[PDB]
């Protein structure tokens, strides 16, 4: 017959020895992550092994079925997937030594450790002490070493294997049909020859920085509010009109201002919706934790968990003895097996968690129907984005009034709003022209634009220019800073944090709509709403069947990427933000620097 | 009478070698199941009397497949393991076996036929084992395009309920 109706088979055998094949790993990786143990570790590597020569070798079969000869979509798609040569393409040794130097670089980042310039025996690892440094310090030098002592002992480190490695990427890349290493991960928002849904992997560029730009003077006044609050702290050391220092951010990279909540709280007398010590009060426990999420979801029309997902779950740390990493993950493991890992304290931090966790099993139990290939969130973006929904949702007063843990007798006024919404544009906003900015030197890197020489150089510029953030110390090529950061050193697409950003929102301005919701988009809860189920189930159940387009346009009534809703979440803050920028300086100087004088 | 022998059995068959049990003269009264939250399915498929008193026909799918044991009927298991007639018709039994049927570990014992060249007449058994090539060609694995057409279940006693073992009895009525 057809080699379509060829490769309709080769795939029906595929997905059978594969999703057998996956679940085995699965397992015995979830025996590890549950019981770390010698005998533990060996076998998740065994189990593992296999597959991955699975899908080698599946991959080097489906490689003989010509995709320049299907008519069908969906197996289309799914050969597609199989067929990428990926590192394969490169010469023996070619693909040996970059894999090496993929190995080191994620070593010595994770084994990077720092010593005080004065005491030789005090040496931190970045995790945590350092980063802890970083995130609360608030003496100037102390944080300023912390900084440059990274981007120095371990930066400059990287650098020669940073070097190579664009190289042999940029090979492989081309020799897959691309124009660069970049091209290749814009190649996970491509959609080809589906009339009208299509998207090139040049439509990401332009609709990233559309959208950016749209974001700027939401972002301008956040920075200026912020600017003047910082002076404060750091009397003398910050410019009215120029850019902040790089190491005085909160973090070690500035990519979430987050811990600068301290230092620029709007309304510092008003305290905190907080009702860990109210759920304590009412002597709840994990399993009461998770209960209630599963209400949530059965509230909108989504079903209830597994009975597998209760029995073969992990809620809680199981005491010493028998040690397990405590990283909150929701486990898709094939064969209808969902569940949970995570160490539950009852508190509501952990709770909030609980719901965007549990909200990435829902998508799972959503996607299973699909073949195995299409279970997957639509783009690299979409679980995420799912994930957030279900917090954004469960954290509002109204929610937690319903939930008898916020007091039915508490009022809301428009000053605690603003705290919050503040709250969340130092972590939401702050990151926006981070993650751009460090994809645009990256894809450029990649396309041949920045020469090594001027590597650092652009960098700086570009971080002073659209991040508004300067280096407190200059960096010369000896450094490497743009990797000192996990996802740079570690070989990870970035831009997934940017338009995960984006879809959370414009899912929920349209989940709240249909649910009917009346005031500010912010103290929307979706609770209840069956209607909200629906139209996010709709765009739930497809995986990555259909194009990331329509699965969109499923929720949100459009086949493209939007800014607005995202804007419109931050309203409240945005007009309160200029009212303080009144007297103050909203944009920056790229020239002034805190270390020239 | 003889149904303790039936589904009380302590080995069951393959969906695709499945057993056929000949009863005839035997008398029964049928309250041996009929009261019983014992059964997840018990959906006849002609009658639910009793007049004091036959084809017993035994075998083990999985959760999500037990849909395919009816007239009509999707695909893969009703396509070439077990197909049952349009019309004629008696009852179908059906009960969660994970306690038996699935070690944690992985039980591949059950298999099932996923490939054949043309779809089964009902009742019509297939046991046979012959790399498939779908041009109807003679087939040398691991060649690509030879595939041995009988798949594994592989149940586990982890996995969701849909992918769970269960015994299967079809009653037919001659
Ligand atoms: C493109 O490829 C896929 C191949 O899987 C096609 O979808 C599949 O094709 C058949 C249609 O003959 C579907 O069978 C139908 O199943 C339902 C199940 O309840 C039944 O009601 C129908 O009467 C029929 O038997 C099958 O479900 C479907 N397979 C999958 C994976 O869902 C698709 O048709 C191809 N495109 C075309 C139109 O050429
Ligand atoms: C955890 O560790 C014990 C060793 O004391 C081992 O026997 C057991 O198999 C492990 N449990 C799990 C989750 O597999
Ligand atoms: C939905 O929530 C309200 C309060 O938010 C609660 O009283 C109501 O009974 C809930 N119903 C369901 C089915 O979730
Ligand atoms: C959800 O789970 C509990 C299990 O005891 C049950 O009481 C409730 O009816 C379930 N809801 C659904 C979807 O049937
Ligand atoms: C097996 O047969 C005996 C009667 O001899 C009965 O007590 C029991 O309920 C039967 N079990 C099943 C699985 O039908
Ligand atoms: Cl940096
Ligand atoms: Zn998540």
């Amino acid at each position: 017959s057809t080699i379509e109706e060829q490769a309709k088979t080769f795939l029906d055998k595929f997905n059978h020895e594969a999703e057998d094949l996956f679940y085995q790993s699965s397992l015995a990786s979830w025996n590890y992550n549950t019981n770390i143990t010698e005998e533990n570790v060996q076998n998740m590597n065994n189990a593992g092994d296999k597959w991955s020569a699975f899908l080698k070798e599946q991959s080097t079969l489906a490689q003989m079925y010509p995709l320049q000869e299907i008519q069908n979509l969906t197996v289309k798609l799914q050969l597609q997937a199989l067929q990428q040569n990926g590192s394969s393409v490169l010469s023996e040794d070619k693909s040996k030594r970059l894999n090496t130097i993929l190995n080191t670089m994620s070593t010595i980042y994770s084994t990077g450790k720092v010593c005080n310039p004065d005491n030789p025996q005090e040496c931190l690892l970045l995790e945590p002490g350092l980063n802890e440094i970083m995130a609360n310090s608030l003496d100037y030098n102390e944080r300023l070493w912390a900084w440059e002592s990274w981007r120095s002992e371990v930066g400059k480190q990287l650098r020669p294997l940073y070097e190579e490695y664009v190289v042999l990427k940029n090979e492989m890349a081309r020799a897959n049909h691309y124009e660069d290493y970049g091209d290749y991960w814009r190649g996970d928002y491509e959609v080809n020859g589906v009339d009208g849904y299509d998207y090139s992997r040049g439509q990401l560029i332009e609709d990233v920085e559309h959208t950016f730009e749209e974001i700027k003077p939401l972002y301008e006044h956040l920075h200026a509010y912020v600017r003047a609050k910082l002076m404060n702290a750091y009397p003398s050391y910050i410019s009215p009109i120029g850019c902040l220092p790089a190491h005085l951010l909160g973090d070690m990279w500035g990519r979430f201002w987050t811990n600068l909540y301290s230092l620029t709280v709007p309304f510092g007398q008003k305290p905190n919706i907080d009702v860990t010590d109210a759920m304590v009060d009412q002597a709840w426990d994990a399993q009461r934790i998770f209960k209630e999420a599963e209400k949530f979801f059965v509230s909108v029309g989504l079903p209830n968990m597994t009975q597998g997902f209760w029995e073969n779950s992990m809620l809680t740390d199981p005491g010493n003895v028998q040690k397990a990493v405590c990283h909150p993950t929701a486990w898709d493991l094939g064969k209808g097996d969902f569940r949970i890992l995570m160490c539950t304290k009852v508190t509501m931090d952990d709770f909030l968690t609980a719901h965007h966790e549990m909200g990435h099993i829902q998508y799972d139990m959503a996607y299973a129907a699909q073949p195995f290939l299409l279970r997957n969130g639509a783009n690299e973006g979409f679980h995420e984005a799912v994930g957030e929904i279900m917090s954004l949702s469960a954290a509002t007063p109204k929610h937690l009034k319903s939930i008898g843990l916020l007091s039915p007798d508490f009022q809301e006024d428009n000053e605690t709003e603003i705290n919050f919404l503040l709250k969340q544009a130092l972590t939401i906003v702050g990151t926006l022209p981070f993650t751009y900015m460090l994809e645009k030197w990256r894809w450029m890197v990649f396309k041949g634009e920045i020469p090594k020489d001027q590597w650092m150089k652009k960098w700086w510029e570009m971080k002073r220019e659209i991040v508004g953030v300067v280096e407190p110390v200059p960096h010369d090529e000896t450094y490497c800073d743009p990797a000192s950061l996990f996802h740079v050193s570690n070989d990870y697409s970035f831009i997934r944090y940017y338009t995960r950003t984006l879809y959370q929102f414009q899912f929920q301005e349209a989940l709240c709509q249909a649910a009917k919701h009346e005031g500010p988009l912010h103290k929307c809860d979706i609770s209840n709403s069956t209607e909200a189920g629906q139209k996010l189930f709709n765009m739930l159940r497809l995986g990555k069947s259909e194009p990331w387009t329509l699965a969109l346009e499923n929720v949100v009534g459009a086949k493209n990427m939007n800014v607005r809703p995202l804007l419109n979440y931050f309203e409240p803050l945005f007009t309160w933000l200029k009212d303080q920028n009144k007297n103050s300086f909203v944009g920056w100087s790229t020239d002034w620097s805190p270390y020239a004088d | 009478c003889p149904f303790g022998e039936v589904f009380n059995a302590t080995k069951f068959p393959s969906v695709y070698a499945w057993e056929r049990k000949k009863i005839s003269n035997c008398v029964a009264d049928y309250s041996v199941l009929y009261n019983s939250t014992f059964f997840s399915t018990f959906k006849c498929y002609g009658v639910s009397a009793t007049k004091l008193n036959v084809y017993a026909d035994s075998f083990v799918v999985k959760g999500d497949d037990v849909r395919q044991i009816a007239p009509g009927q999707t695909g893969v298991i009703a396509d070439y393991n077990y197909k049952l007639p349009d019309d004629f018709m008696g009852c179908v039994l059906a009960w969660n076996t994970r306690n038996i049927d699935a070690t944690s570990t992985g039980n591949y014992n059950y298999k099932y036929r996923y490939l054949r060249h043309g779809k089964l007449r009902p009742f019509e058994r297939d046991i046979s084992n012959v790399p498939f090539s779908p041009d109807g060609k003679p087939c040398t694995p691991p060649a690509l395009n030879c595939y041995w057409p009988l798949n594994d279940y592989g149940f586990y006693t982890t996995t969701g309920i849909g992918y769970q073992p269960y015994r299967v009895v079809v009653l037919s009525f001659e």
